[PDB]
């Protein structure tokens, strides 16, 4: 009855949350990933341009 | 009929129901892998290779 | 056209995995009705089917089972003896037709 379908409404509420909350995280994820590698990369390039400007 | 008999069926649904979802889920992951690779690297080969133009 | 006589309370609020089927015709074969629509599907839900009417020689009614049901729904149906009860839910529908009717009649008085 009514109990019943509430037991499968909150079945569907956390499959939709779970998707949510999946790609809340994967954004999140991302974002971080990105900043990472753009810090390595700046950290990369930083070191290059010092010792460049030594060998010039 | 009976409630647990009904049951058996009740939870085969659910159970189609989680493995769409954990398809779905890891459709996720496989994006985070796959996906999120392939932008790390666009985004390292523009960044290299406009330092390294400049450079 | 059913419009009005389909209830919509029987209706599955958020069926995406999930809907509700129609088909149910000849009511001789209805002597275990109930047992045919809790079971009639491998995963319809036993509650939420329900019937809506039911003729003299007929009855119409909505069973519950999951998205990838529908044609196995149909089948069952079919071995059953129904006949295709498709409805599509055309709630929407049903309103515009009865203001379309009551427009005629008011036009053509």
């Amino acid at each position: 009855q009514s109990q019943g379908i509430q037991q499968l409404l909150q079945a569907e509420k956390r499959a939709a949350e779970k998707v949510a909350d999946a790609r809340k995280r994967k954004a999140r994820r991302l974002k971080q990933a990105k900043e990472e590698a753009q810090m390595e990369v700046e950290q990369y390039r930083r070191e290059r341009e010092q010792e460049f400007q030594s060998k010039q | 009929l009976s409630d647990a008999d009904v049951q058996k069926q009740i939870k085969h649904m659910m159970a189609f129901i989680e493995q769409e979802a954990n398809e779905k889920a890891e459709e996720i992951d496989a994006k985070a892998e796959e996906e999120f690779n392939i932008e790390k690297g666009r985004l390292v080969q523009t960044q290299r290779l406009k330092i390294m133009e400049y450079y | 056209s059913l419009a009005e006589i389909v209830k919509k309370d029987d209706f599955v609020l958020d069926s995406e995995y999930l809907v509700t089927l129609l088909v149910v015709v000849p009511k001789l074969n209805h002597n275990d009705w109930i047992k045919q629509y809790e079971t009639l599907a491998e995963m319809v839900v036993p509650r939420s089917s329900n019937v809506l009417s039911e003729d003299q020689d007929s009855y119409l009614c909505n069973v519950t089972l999951f998205k990838k049901a529908v044609d196995d729904f149909r089948h069952k149906a079919r071995e059953n003896k129904f006949i295709v009860r498709d409805f599509q839910y055309n709630e929407e529908e049903m309103r515009a037709d009865k203001e379309e009717m009551n427009r005629l009649s008011t036009d053509k008085k």
